[PDB]
């Protein structure tokens, strides 16, 4: 989508956005999993 | 030029300028510790003269300009022309 | 015969054959062939002179990188035993005892090598008198002692050093009172130049740390006990404190300027070590500390740059661990960090002038010599560019 | 081995003559004739003893493990370690 004026174009853009956010939430799950498995050491710096 | 020879010889590995020893056993040029170089210069003159006699024993038409005095610590490049004995301290590698 | 006719015979022009011979032998002789991690490096712990007697300061000799001076100050086990003992320990050979042993009547707590004299040791004591030690003499008593006058230092002194060229030296020493003074290394009977450091009217400086920038001697940085770092000009119209720095709320326990050269300058940068584990990679040009590395419950006691690495530096900690921060590698975790046995309060760290080995102090007097890995010790050509980029990050 | 060593040391450059001298001079082996081999090898042994003294003068632990002389008319090679004194007669080139 670009300079398109149609609001149905906006809805298609919204579908693209929810797919984008599906990948975004996949990234969130990845980074949170990498988070918790690296946690539990202590509070300082790289630990927390 | 003397300075050109200085800079050309100092380019060689482990060589501090150029030092030349005359027939009197003293180095005509000063580049390192004087007493050690003078005594070892008398020594090189002694054994190069004896090598000259040795070669003239069977080869009375040969001239000496090349000798590879190398040990496990350094190589010594002694080369006499007629009077000016060229000596170079050089690492074996 | 003598060395005069040789000059004319050299100026004599029969040397074409000699030059040809030299060129031939050199060109023929050109070809040359062959005929066929943090680690505890060494230890140094006296027993007669190091029963308790915590370490105070260390140094390496520029002329003899194999030599290190130790300084043990406190005497509490016995009033009768020596109060201040200075021990020099050699690197070339391993011995159970220091190579030479020195005593001062007072408690020696700051010491350094002498640059002009390669056989002299100078140290600062608790009383505030500058203490000399000529290794030529066989006497353990100090050779030359500065008077305890108001002109000289009368308060405890922490920063003593000799700087300048071989033909121009000045013994810069500053005490806790805030007074600076210079001396000639051959004459210390009188202060050759001295004035007390003072900021805006009626504000003295509780000096406890100092470090000259590499090369410069006219200006420098001073670490104060009040946790506020200052830059001072050694000589000039503006001789005195020239910079107010917020620093940290904890007293400064060490300071050092950049100790690397070869690429883009970083000497304006400096490292300060506070009392609350807050080291500040930071430049004199800026007023805000660039970074404030924080961790642990304990705190630093000294911080020293790498003489060769423009990014690595060492840190002290109170529970016995020594950490290395290579900023290019990372800025959040120490690049290398190990703990010495017995969890003692380390007090001094001094990088070897070569930069290949690091010495550390101790709370019991046992000097631990630490060696580092090659990959972590030597920097690269791209190391300087990476350091510049990391500094440009924020 | 003996013959294989001499053959491989000779055929590498077509050397005029080489004999094995495992003793301190005075070798009875010959490669072209008895005199020019034996007397010259003894003279070489004397001169390399002097050269060993020369290299020990600067520092006694030094020893001469390699020696070559390349003059206008001949090339002489010797690699002594404790008793293995080599001889090579060759053109200067």
């Amino acid at each position: 989508d670009g300079l398109d004026v149609s609001k149905e174009g906006t809805e298609a853009w919204e579908a693209a956005m929810k797919r984008y956010d599906e990948r975004i939430d996949r990234v969130e799950t990845r980074i949170t999993a990498r988070l918790r498995d690296q946690l539990g050491t202590a509070k300082n710096a790289n630990e927390m | 030029e003397v300075e050109e020879t200085l800079k050309r010889l100092q380019s060689q590995k482990g060589v501090q300028g150029i030092i030349v020893v005359n027939t009197e056993g003293i180095p005509i040029k000063s580049t390192m510790d004087n007493p050690t170089t003078t005594q070892y210069a008398s020594l090189m003159h002694s054994f190069i003269l004896k090598a000259r006699s040795t070669v003239r024993d069977i080869d009375p038409q040969n001239d000496l300009t090349f000798l590879r005095i190398r040990s496990k610590k350094n190589e010594i490049m002694v080369a006499p022309d007629k009077d000016y004995f060229l000596i170079v301290i050089q690492n074996p590698t | 015969l003598t060395e005069e006719e040789k000059q004319q015979i050299l100026h004599s022009e029969e040397f074409l054959s000699f030059f040809d011979h030299s060129t031939r032998i050199v060109e023929r002789a050109l070809s040359e062939q062959i005929n066929i991690k943090l680690s505890l490096n060494r230890q140094f712990f006296d027993e007669r002179w190091s029963k308790h007697r915590v370490v105070s300061c260390l140094d390496w000799s520029s002329q003899y990188p194999e030599l290190l001076v130790a300084s043990y100050n406190n005497n509490e086990d016995a009033p009768h035993e020596p109060d201040g003992v200075a021990l020099v320990w050699n690197m070339k050979y391993k011995k159970t005892t220091p190579e030479y042993v020195f005593h001062c009547q007072s408690a020696v707590m700051s010491a350094t090598f002498a640059k002009f004299h390669p056989n002299l040791v100078v140290g600062g004591t608790y009383s505030g008198q500058i203490v000399l030690w000529d290794n030529r003499s066989n006497k353990r008593t100090p050779v030359q002692r500065t008077p305890l006058s108001a002109a000289a230092h009368t308060h405890p002194v922490y920063c003593v050093n000799v700087v300048g060229t071989q033909n121009a030296h000045n013994l810069i020493s500053i005490s806790t009172d805030g007074k600076i003074c210079s001396w000639s290394l051959d004459m210390l009977s009188h202060p050759q130049d001295s004035m007390e450091l003072v900021h805006k009217q009626s504000k003295a400086v509780a000096v406890t740390s100092m470090s000259f920038p590499v090369g410069d001697v006219n200006n420098f940085v001073v670490g104060s006990e009040e946790g506020s770092v200052y830059t001072a000009c050694r000589h000039g119209s503006k001789a005195g404190i020239s910079e107010m720095f917020e620093g940290h709320q904890g007293p400064i326990t060490g300071i050092h300027c950049h100790a690397a050269v070869g690429a883009v300058d970083f000497s304006h940068l400096f490292v300060t070590s506070s009392f609350d584990w807050t080291v500040k990679l930071w430049t004199t040009k800026n007023n805000k500390p660039l970074y404030s590395f924080e961790d642990n419950a304990d705190y630093v006691y000294d911080v020293m740059w790498s003489p060769t690495h423009p990014a690595l530096f060492a840190c002290v900690d109170g529970m016995g661990r020594l950490d290395l921060w290579n900023l290019n590698n990372d800025t959040e975790v120490p690049t290398a960090s190990i703990s010495v046995e017995g969890n003692p309060a380390l007090n001094r760290v001094r990088w070897t002038h070569s930069g290949r080995e690091i010495a550390v102090g101790d709370s019991e007097g046992q000097i631990v010599i630490y060696d580092v890995g090659e990959q972590i010790a030597v920097p690269r050509n791209d190391e300087w560019a990476r350091f510049g980029r990391t500094l440009a990050e924020i």
